[PDB]
């Protein structure tokens, strides 16, 4: 997943 | 010796065997969709993602009062033959990119050595495929046939910059951590990347920087590899199993949850977080896994299907789990070769150790915050290469990663969405 949602 | 040993073009006609139009087990129905065959057991299909989920097949975006602050749409994205031909070379220009490594060769090679367990069988003594681990090929005389694969590239969804890896599970079986592994379906674009700071303390910060460097979309790519490969050889640490993150006050205020997956993923710093209690509680926990693979294994005594002889694929998964092999052919899990190759896929295989090959710059952490997306063209040589990504040697772009500098190199760069302050 390229980032953690922010 | 390229990895992809054939530069197809979106237009090339089909042929049934490479280049086809195929269907995904997504327990659904789904028109035909063409697909390219880059390498042995890696597929790429130049479509927005709008088949592995079914409650995610719709593209348009919703008000824009009820958008979040990292997501970018474009419902038209990916939707003309010029954009896939565009998307299959720049991806597979990326496998090119990272295949030139020896990190990526290793990893790639994994990957294919990857193959899902066959684990499909309710009777012990025979061995069967799992049918949501290969697609579905039309052959020329219009008839489907049934092919395992173990990755497949397509676009993403309705949310462009949601990469991340998908795969079909299964009833009883958790694939991706049982050791079995499943076919892994990466939603990517390289098309578009995104900005990051050189600061820690900026890039760290949601209210700082408007994303000065651009990310190497190679360095994505391979973060998503990363993945595939710990699903594939079905060790994945479960993602409930997070760091309540108390490293970084803007994630404490948000209460951000990061998982453990991610943070082994990443590696350098990051991979510190998991303590070694836990980390042993996982090598423990896979290795018994691996171990009733053994048995599984063991106790089949004859192989369902004809594509391939079941002596074959004994093998072939002696190969991918490096078992033992004892006189009477009985396999066994070695405690020392399984801790080197999970130690391999998970320690040496990291987005930080990817950046040290492909020397360039990266954000240092996986616990910052996203500045910018921009949309970007690898394709043209003048733009991007194997070799040098935008940091084309011989030219003012060469040093001090400029080629990744948006500023310097803005004619590579136009930026779509600022993420800073939305936070
Ligand atoms: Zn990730």
């Amino acid at each position: 997943q390229r980032a953690t949602k922010m | 010796m390229p990895f992809v040993n054939k530069q197809f073009n979106y237009k090339d006609p089909v042929n049934g065997v490479d280049i086809a139009y195929i269907k995904i087990p997504n327990a659904g129905q789904m028109q035909p969709v063409k697909a390219f065959k880059i390498h042995n057991k890696i597929w790429v299909i130049p479509e927005r993602d709008t088949f592995t989920n079914p409650e995610e097949g719709d593209l348009n975006p919703p008000p824009e009062a009820k958008q979040v602050p990292v997501s970018y749409y474009d419902s038209t994205y990916l939707s003309t033959d010029n954009e896939k031909d565009n998307y299959l070379k720049g991806v597979t220009k990326l496998f090119e990119r990272i295949y030139s490594t020896d990190l990526g060769r290793m990893l790639l090679t994994s990957i294919v050595r990857g193959i899902p367990f066959w684990g499909g069988s309710t009777i012990d003594t025979e061995l069967k495929v799992i049918d949501t681990n290969c697609i579905n090929v039309i052959q020329p005389d219009g008839s489907y046939r049934s092919e395992e694969l173990n990755l497949v590239i397509i676009g993403p969804s309705a949310d462009i910059i949601q990469f991340e890896c998908k795969s079909f599970g299964h009833e009883v079986l958790n694939l991706t951590r049982n050791g079995y592994g499943s076919t892994q379906y990466i939603r990517f674009s390289p098309d578009f990347t995104f900005g990051f700071e050189e600061s820690l303390e900026v890039d760290t910060n949601p209210l700082l920087g408007a994303g000065k460097f651009a990310t190497d979309p190679a360095v994505t790519l391979a973060h998503e590899l990363i993945h595939a490969g710990h699903r594939l050889y079905g060790i994945a640490i479960n993602p409930n199993r997070v760091f309540k993150v108390n490293t970084n006050a803007y994630y404490e205020m948000s209460g951000l949850e990061v998982s453990f997956e991610e943070l082994r993923t990443f590696g350098g710093h990051d991979a510190k977080f998991i303590d070694s209690l836990q980390e042993n509680e996982f090598r423990l926990y896979y290795y018994n896994k691996f171990k009733d693979i053994a048995s599984t294994l063991n106790k089949a005594k004859s192989i369902v299907g004809t594509t391939a002889s079941l002596q074959y694929m004994k093998n072939v998964f002696k190969e991918k789990y490096l078992l033992s092999e004892d006189t009477s052919g009985k396999f066994s899990v070695d405690k020392l070769k399984f801790d080197k190759l999970y130690k391999m896929l998970t320690e040496i295989y990291t987005e930080d150790n990817f950046v040290k090959f492909f020397k360039v710059l990266n954000r240092k952490t996986y616990l910052n915050f996203d500045k910018a997306v921009f949309k970007i063209n690898i394709v043209p040589k003048v733009n991007y290469t194997i070799y040098d990504g935008f940091n084309l040697r011989n030219t003012n772009l060469a040093a001090n990663f400029n080629g990744q500098n948006t500023e310097i190199n803005n004619m590579n760069f136009t930026k779509l969405k600022n993420f800073t302050g939305l936070f």
